[PDB]
């Protein structure tokens, strides 16, 4: 994997490639690594496909039960549930999850949760094997309060580079836009992003 | 210290025209040392026959266990268990010990008393059912038995001809395996008579 | 094994070869790798043979009870959810690799499950040792908006690729077609391209060839 | 393998089985485990087939070179020591051999030497070598007397291999007999265990453990 | 760590008649679960009416055959074009094999031809050079399947004269070349059914006093 | 532990068991009786892991004695052997298995027949005319294959047994300090004091 | 004893009626890092042979130098170096096969899988494989690495046996090769989009095509998943 | 390490950090990883300090002896000598070397030699542990035929990012400018590059 | 191999060496002489790794015999022991060391004194009144510490030696099939046939 989530003026955008591997074999070239745990709280999944799925399913269950009793959960709350699972089962998990959501009070928020189960709230986050190759690029190019079109380009260019160098990354670039307007799914094919 | 090849032994089953045959060697050893030449590996519960190869303590244990289970079956059902049903019981019982298995290679043989159809089946140590029209093989000389059966076997053999085929399959397979042999028993099974024959074979 | 699943116009089709192996030895030359979870949800299974059969029967049993409880036809996502949570719980020790497909009130579906409990979605999928041979064919010939007869052809061609090119696959092609609004049709031995040629000789022995020491009538009656 | 050779009043008896194994796979039932070095010398083979077969044939070439150079047949002691000194040079390399060098010379009389691959060399009257050596010992020791007749000694040697062939899973096939006298070795036939066992069982009344 | 050995599968089979000998071998070449070639011959005419096959690790097999073929060439150069007898070839091959006792050729070797009395001869070797003349030998992946069938049909093992109470054995007799080829073809079709590494094609080399003849037959390709 | 033998003849079962108890480079005892009487006509010899052997033997002994008192009846040798096998068959899949091999020599009073059962620590049971555990069998089985006849007397059985002990004393590496011999027949169990 | 560092993935090839086709992508992988993109893994020897190499690239460059040197050495005192005594594909292969097996026998292998494709002087097609173990084999279609698992099945549908070779044209053959290269780009995680392809024909000779790209790819269905 | 060499209009520039580590301890914070093998052929050293030093010394000896007999060696020749040592002793070496030189015929040239001992001629090269983090940035920003000032900024910004993310990199940014004019040494301190 | 003892008394050195040659679970021989005469008044016993023992003993024997023929003179026991030690001291740092432990019993004719040297496979030499190699020492040293006196006769030495063999036969695990005893004194080397 190569995944990232980026806050901006109107909210937050999540981005991911679509490659799943079993060794050097691509088991699935059209994967959806951006998953819904709540209406406007989503996560990017990296690490073990099985572990991250099992975690996301449990979180989605917890937030559904939270909503039934206390109404819409905050993005921080969603990240805390992810953390609790990742931290308490650190010995048996290989999951690097980025949590991203949109409140109307808090706007866009991004939390990253690495292997150990620690929580880190950031303006933007990158993760997955292909993230290593774009730390330099993303630090140099990220600006706070970008527009939607700027953030889409930032993610597209970043993941394009991650995909180019990382063999464990590829396929399409999926994106999910979280704003007050709603939820928008974007897809970008090799023929576009490869020649950026 | 490979549980399935400490004691040695083989079982083979075949189908014929309105009949089935199941055969086994008599050896029980402890690696190189031959200990017993009377150790039969075929048992029966009513008209359903079960052969078991592998670790001898488990062979004994499973026989006792399936006798136990088929006796309670008969008391509650008020009829003898059929081969297809027994096959399922064996599979369930083996898979119950999925992460601490019996080191065995069971083989079911018999004729369904209602339909008259000959039935044979094989299993791995963990419960996978292996059904066959022709033959099932098991034990330390299974490779040899596979080769013998695949070449010698033809469909719809008469009971007297089937006896010759299965016997020659077992004997020649056993003679190429160090841990199998030391005598042999063949069961010829018809709809309502069963003949048991002890074979003369080389004793080395 | 080689197994595949292919989506089409009004449903989904799955297929499989019929070889079972023990190391280099062919244990079963015509085993059934296509399993019925519910009447219109079918499974193709690769990996540990006893595990695929046992996990497919258990979830199939629980699906039937669920269907009776809810007074509803079972859904593929329920089978998928139950299988994956069972397999995940055992951390890959239950070596079941499954292609789950079927039709339900929600529509037609095609999924795969791995032993550790991860699931995929797709229009075409392949699992097992001959999955690379099959996937090569699927990637070459698959297209959007397949018909029923096109999907069957594509599926069986993908299985044939495994049969001929993978040593872990062989013998015959089983197929199951699950179409929306119709009964699922299981096509056992849909293709049989590996019939054994006539033997050169009959090895029927003269009666008396085998030396016998003892005879005795066995009592099977009470 | 089971191989034996014992000394007695009438010379030396040598008896061997004929099985070859690769794990539990019976590779052969008709292998020659006695190699005839010259008209007065025999070598028995146990352990690795190639190791035994190669180096004992080589031993035969060395013995031939001795009698060419010295104009005299090699002693059993010297012949055995050529083999033992050879395998000692390879000690640790992983050769696997249990051999017996049996023969008659004027200066020595009937003589048997045990030679193995860790360099052990022993003169003795009775030895059994191979995976079934213990089974052969059991029968041989409990029936051995120095004063056995040539007829009885031949049978005991044959019967001891049969005993081991039966009990030891890695022995069997057939029995090869040899008798070594002052005049040289004499071959006393190949005896298939397939027929020999039942013949011995019937005539002798032994092997009551087996279903008759 | 680098592993210098590999397993290229396949199986071979040698039978000797009264005035002929056959050496057969399938033409399939494999690594793991993949087919490298459906027709890669491993039974070779080495000159002087000697046919040879070294089955197992093909790189070692080819190396050995290459060295023996070369050995035959130099035998002619050094000993006035004298014909290399099958027994002398056998002894020579032992030294080739044992020369690498501590880094062995990973192959089961079989050679066939005629002895100096004109009678059929088959010799077989273990990987390090132990050898023995026989009427019969199967080697390679399916050796354990075929060999017991040969014991029964060539050497008439476990077969007694009918009605003689298991007292009189079936007498040994030489088989005709027609009968031998029937057994070879049935042996290989049986081996192809139950062994995954065996199939594609069968190539038999027949050796008489007139020379070396070849026969080819198709085998199942799954 | 180490050497335990058993021979079933016409009218009795004879058990021979080594007297040595060795630990390290010291023979701690040369008069050890490696046997327990389970019932008046049933004797069990045992060999194997230190501690386990006696602990198991006495545990079986207690159970058979408990049965005898409860039912006022002696279990057949076949029944006792089956009970013992099952205990070992349980044991082998325990957290710490009993590493004990046993021979059970008994006289069935209902059948008027001697019976010898060989059971290893895995729970592998066989009825035999003659039996041995450990390395002893590698010498004695072939010896008995030759010299044993099914119709022998107790005296003939003892001479046959002397032949086994002599062979073992000649070819075995370790000094096992002779054997204690016991005879099981219609009159119960008795010990031969001069062997 | 080695471990491969910078590696090249699949080399694929097949025979057709008049000659042979061979192809390999232009990637030099450094583990999961797709490090080098201008790597040529097809090396022509003369005008009648192409050697395709996968595996360790440092060893590939060594083999390049050996072949380069072989051409020089063959020209020495050889008036027919560009005629009857030119290097044949069969000579080039046997030389490499000898070297590969010798290196494995010295427990210090050249960590490569190699396919020698060419046309002999008599017009016969030559196509043979050799690898780090010294294992050699020939077939109407040959492929290394992932190509063995994915390309061979596709190429065998065109040429399944010897008799299919005369029936196969260069257009049909090249189409299959190019299709296989696309499939490998979908499914091999250490493959690149850019590749080279070579045709050795008994009439038209050696045609070396550089900077080819995988195209006509199906990705649109991804939006629905 | 983080090292790089970049060709440009007037020739080539080499760049390196100055950190040497023994675990997480910085044994030398002012290291010179840019070494002279000839007047206008230099190399960047990454991997084992001892191995790369021993190699560079042998190469410098070989090129000095080459010059005595045949005059100035080409940059390609220098890279071939490095390769020969690295390739033939691959089992006993941990050396990632970038070779960069200036000819008047060939202008600026860069050759990179990774662990295996393969040779790769490139427009620019990056290497060392800290290079991973700037693959994205450098690919996006590199242009052929840059000026001296542009190339200096490209290297400065690149190594600044590599240093920022890699713990095994830091200290000063040394550079060596190879042109027809001669050899120029440049140094850039933390207070400048850190706040880029 | 296994048991080799040595006792130096007033006028002689007495070496006792076990007769058993065991390999696996079989005693292959019960009459093995684990000794070589190096010179008329020097005897060497040996124990250790199979093959190595005899190969080393005979190699030393050949060298001492060569010296004797060259100089027409018998090396002193002290000189022979030093030669043997150095050969072992070389051996221990070879590619494959000799795994052989030796005792050297000799009578120095110039001093008119018996001498006993104990040398292990490392080349560790000591002169002793009594010596043993392997597990034997763990019993015999303490026994001899008690019963040994420096002025004993050869007969007293033999009785002292009988006491050692009896103790070993009682407490040692393995059957070593008795010992061959040899006496080294002013009249050379002779073997006691009835022990
Ligand atoms: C990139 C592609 C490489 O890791 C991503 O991290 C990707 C994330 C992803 C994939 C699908 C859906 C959502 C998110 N991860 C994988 O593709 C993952 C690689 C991986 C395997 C095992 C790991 O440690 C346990 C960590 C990462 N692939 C898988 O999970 C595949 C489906 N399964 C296997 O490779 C089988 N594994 C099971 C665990 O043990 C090793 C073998
Ligand atoms: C192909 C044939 C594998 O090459 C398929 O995956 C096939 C799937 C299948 C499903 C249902 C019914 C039949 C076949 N799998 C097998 O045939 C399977 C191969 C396999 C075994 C074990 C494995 O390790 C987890 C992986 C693959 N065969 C079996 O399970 C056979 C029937 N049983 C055994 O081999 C039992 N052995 C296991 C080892 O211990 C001794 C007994
Ligand atoms: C009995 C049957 C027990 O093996 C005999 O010892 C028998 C002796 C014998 C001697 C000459 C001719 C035929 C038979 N030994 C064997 O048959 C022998 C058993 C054995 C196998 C491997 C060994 O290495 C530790 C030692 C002994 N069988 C073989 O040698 C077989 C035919 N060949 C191989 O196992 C090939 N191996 C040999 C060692 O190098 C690797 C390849
Ligand atoms: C960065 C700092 C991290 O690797 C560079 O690669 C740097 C390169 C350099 C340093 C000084 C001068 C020129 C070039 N490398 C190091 O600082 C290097 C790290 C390293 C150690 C061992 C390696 O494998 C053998 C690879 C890289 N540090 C050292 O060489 C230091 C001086 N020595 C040690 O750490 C001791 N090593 C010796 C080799 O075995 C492990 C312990
Ligand atoms: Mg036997
Ligand atoms: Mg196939
Ligand atoms: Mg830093």
């Amino acid at each position: 994997t190569s995944i990232m989530a980026v806050t901006f003026k109107d909210g937050v955008i999540l981005g991911a490639d679509s490659r799943t591997t079993t060794g050097a074999y691509i088991a699935n070239r059209v994967t959806d690594k951006l998953t819904r745990v709540h209406d406007k709280i989503w996560c990017c999944r990296s690490g073990s496909a099985a572990d991250t799925q099992a975690i996301a399913d449990i979180v989605q269950y917890h937030l559904e039960l939270y909503t039934s009793q206390y109404g819409t959960p905050s993005t921080e709350t969603a990240a805390s549930v992810f953390k609790e699972l990742c931290y308490e089962n650190k010995d048996n998990l290989t999951a690097g999850i980025i949590v991203a959501g949109y409140d109307d009070k808090n706007k866009g928020e991004v939390y990253t949760i690495p292997l150990g189960g620690s929580v880190h709230k950031l303006p933007y986050a990158i993760a997955g094997s292909g993230s290593t190759f774009i730390y330099g690029y993303c630090d140099k190019n990220f600006r706070e309060n970008m527009s939607k079109e700027e953030t889409v380009d930032f993610i597209k260019h970043s993941l394009s580079q991650a995909i180019k160098w990382d063999g464990s990354s590829g396929g399409v670039i999926r994106m999910v836009v979280l704003t007050a307007a709603g939820v928008e799914r974007l897809i970008f094919y090799p023929d576009e992003y490869e020649q950026l | 210290s490979d549980p399935s090849s400490i004691n040695g032994g083989i079982v083979v089953a075949m189908t014929g025209k309105d009949c089935v045959a199941i055969a086994c060697d008599l050896r029980l050893g402890s690696q190189s040392l031959g200990v017993s030449n009377k150790f039969e590996k075929i048992f029966h519960y009513g008209h359903v026959f079960l052969g078991i190869t592998g670790l001898a303590t488990d062979v004994t244990t499973l026989n006792e266990m399936f006798r136990y289970k088929t006796n309670l079956y008969k008391l509650k059902e008020e009829r003898a268990i059929e081969p297809e049903t027994f096959t399922q019981l064996v599979s369930s019982s083996l898979y119950e010990r999925r992460f601490g298995p019996y080191f065995v290679g069971p083989v079911v043989a018999g004729i369904n008393s209602k339909s008259g159809k000959p039935f044979i089946a094989g299993f791995d140590l963990i419960g996978c059912i292996d059904e066959a029209k022709d033959f099932i093989v098991s034990g330390t000389a299974s490779d040899q038995l596979f080769g013998m059966c695949e070449s010698l076997y033809e469909p719809n053999l008469e009971p007297e001809d089937l006896f010759e085929t299965i016997s020659q399959a077992l004997l020649n397979a056993a003679d190429r395996d160090a841990l199998s042999g030391w005598g042999a028993v063949v069961y010829i099974i018809k709809k309502d008579e069963v003949v048991k024959r002890y074979l003369k074979m080389r004793q080395d | 094994t080689t197994i595949v699943g292919v989506k089409f116009n009004n449903g989904v089709v799955i297929a499989a070869d019929t070889r079972s192996t023990q190391g280099p030895i062919v244990a079963d030359k015509n085993c059934a790798k296509l399993h019925r979870i519910s009447p219109k949800i079918w499974c193709a299974g690769a990996g540990t043979a006893a595990d695929t059969e046992a996990v497919t029967q258990l979830i199939g049993s629980n699906i039937e009870l669920h269907s009776l409880y809810t007074s509803r036809e079972p859904r593929v996502v329920s089978a998928l959810q139950m299988l994956k949570q069972h397999l995940f719980k055992y951390q890959g020790h239950i070596g079941a690799y499954l292609i789950v497909a079927g039709v339900d009130p929600t529509g037609s579906h095609l999924f795969s499950i791995h032993a550790h409990g991860s699931t995929d979605v797709g229009y075409y999928l392949s699992l097992g040792s001959g999955s690379l041979a099959a996937m090569a064919v699927l990637e070459s010939h698959w297209k959007q908006d397949l018909t029923k007869e096109e999907a069957i052809k594509l599926a069986s061609d993908a299985i044939q690729a495994g049969i001929w090119n993978d040593l872990g696959s062989g013998s015959n092609v089983d197929v199951c077609v699950m179409e929306i609004g119709k009964d699922a049709e299981y096509l056992r031995n849909y293709l049989t391209p590996n019939v054994r040629e006539e033997k050169q000789k009959s090895y029927k022995f003269p009666r008396g060839t085998t030396a016998v020491l003892k005879e005795s009538i066995v009592n099977i009656c009470d | 393998t089971t191989t034996l050779a014992f000394r007695f009043q009438g010379g030396i008896i040598v008896a061997v089985d004929s099985r070859a194994t690769a794990g539990n796979w019976v590779a052969s039932q008709t292998v020659k485990k006695v190699i005839e070095i010259n008209p007065f010398l025999l070598g028995t083979m146990a352990g690795g087939t190639a190791d035994c077969q190669f180096w004992e044939t080589w031993l035969g070439s060395q013995c031939r070179l001795h009698e060419l150079r010295e104009k005299e047949r090699i002693s059993v002691a010297a012949a055995s020591k050529i083999l033992s000194n050879l395998v000692y040079q390879y000690k640790g390399a992983g050769l696997s051999m249990g051999t017996m060098i049996c023969g008659y010379t004027r200066k020595e009389g009937p003589t048997i030497y045990y030679v193995d691959s860790d360099g052990t060399r022993l003169k003795g009257d009775i030895f059994c070598v191979g995976s079934g050596q213990t089974f052969a010992y059991g029968v041989l020791d409990s029936n051995y007397k120095w004063d056995l007749s040539v007829e009885d000694a031949l049978y005991l040697g044959k019967r001891s291999i049969l005993a081991a062939a039966h009990r030891d899973a890695y022995s069997g096939g057939s029995v090869n007999l040899y008798h070594v006298t002052e005049d040289g070795w004499i071959y006393h036939g190949n005896h298939d265990v397939g027929e020999l066992f039942w013949k011995v069982k019937e005539e002798e009344g032994s092997f009551n453990n087996v279903i008759g | 760590q680098f592993n210098p050995y590999g397993d290229n599968g396949g199986t071979i089979l040698g039978i000797a008649g009264e005035d002929f000998a056959v050496l057969a071998g399938d033409t399939r070449n494999i690594t793991d679960y993949s087919i490298n070639s459906r027709y890669e011959p491993k039974v070779f005419d080495c000159g002087d009416n000697i046919v040879m096959s070294a089955n197992g690790f093909a790189a070692d097999g080819d190396a050995l055959v290459k060295r023996f073929k070369n050995s035959v060439k130099w035998y002619h150069f050094d000993h006035n074009d004298k014909k290399l007898s099958i027994n002398s070839a056998a002894r020579n091959i032992q030294h080739l094999l044992y020369g690498k006792r501590f880094f062995p050729y990973y192959v089961h070797t079989i050679i066939a031809g005629l002895d100096e009395d004109g009678k059929g001869a088959v010799y077989s070797f273990d990987p390090v050079g132990s050898y023995e003349r026989e009427q019969c030998r199967a080697g390679g992946a399916a050796a354990s399947l075929i060999m017991p069938f040969l014991d029964n049909q060539v050497n008439f093992k476990n077969q007694y004269e009918p009605g003689t109470n298991g007292k009189v054995k079936k007498p040994l007799k030489y088989l005709s070349v027609e009968e031998v080829i029937k057994l070879v073809r049935d042996s290989f079709t049986s081996a192809t059914e139950r062994h995954i590494q065996v199939g594609d094609g069968l190539e038999i080399l027949i050796v008489t006093k007139d020379g070396v003849r070849k026969e080819f037959y198709e085998l199942k390709r799954d | 532990m180490d050497i335990i033998l058993g021979i079933r003849v016409q009218d009795s079962v004879i058990l021979a068991s080594s007297k040595a108890v060795t630990r390290g480079i010291s023979v701690l005892k040369d008069s050890d009786d490696k046997t327990r009487q389970l019932s008046p006509h049933t004797l069990m010899s045992f060999a194997g892991e230190a501690g386990d052997t006696v602990q198991f033997a006495e545990y079986i002994q207690a159970n058979i004695q408990l049965y005898s008192i409860r039912e006022d009846y002696e279990l057949s040798p076949q029944a006792v052997s089956s009970f013992v096998r099952q205990e070992l068959a349980k044991s082998i899949r325990s957290r710490r298995p009993y590493q004990v091999n046993v021979l059970i020599g008994g006289y069935d009073k209902k059948k008027n027949k001697p019976e010898l059962y060989q059971i290893d620590y895995l729970g592998t049971k066989v009825e035999l005319p003659y039996g041995a555990h450990g390395y002893s069998g590698f010498y004695t089985f072939s010896l008995l294959d030759h010299h044993y006849r099914p119709d022998m007397t107790t005296e003939e059985g003892l001479d046959l047994l002397k032949l086994c002990v002599q062979e073992l004393e000649k070819r075995m590496p370790m000094d096992f300090k002779g054997v204690i011999v016991k005879i099981v027949d219609k009159d119960g169990i008795r010990q031969v004091d001069d062997f | 004893t080695q471990q491969p560092i910078v590696t090249g993935t699949s080399v694929i090839s097949m025979k057709y009626d008049n000659g042979v086709i061979i192809a390999a992508d232009n990637l030099g992988s450094y583990g999961s890092l797709l490090r080098f993109n201008g790597v040529e893994r097809l090396i022509p020897v003369g005008d009648n042979t192409v050697v395709g190499i996968s595996g360790d690239i440092s060893d590939m460059q060594h083999i390049e130098r050996l072949l380069k040197d072989l051409v020089t050495e063959n020209a020495y005192d050889n008036p027919l170096a560009d005629a009857e005594e030119a290097l044949e594909p069969s000579y080039i292969f046997e030389y490499l096969a000898t070297v590969m097996y010798q290196r494995r026998s010295k427990m210090n292998p050249l960590w490569n899988a190699i396919i020698v494709a060419g046309v002999q002087s008599n017009g016969d097609q030559f196509l043979r494989y050799v690898n780090l173990l010294g294992v050699t084999y020939s077939s109407p279609t040959l492929a290394t690495g992932f190509g063995a698992h994915m390309a061979n099945p596709l190429l065998r549908k065109v040429v399944d046996r010897e008799s299919d070779i005369p029936k196969t044209t260069v257009q049909v053959a090249e189409e299959a090769i190019v299709n296989a290269m696309r499939v490998l780009y979908y499914r091999d995680a250490r493959s690149s989009r850019n590749f080279s392809l070579a045709i050795i024909d008994k009439n038209t000779g050696l045609t070396f095509k550089k900077n080819l790209q995988v195209e006509n790819m199906k990705w649109d269905f991804a939006k629905d998943i």
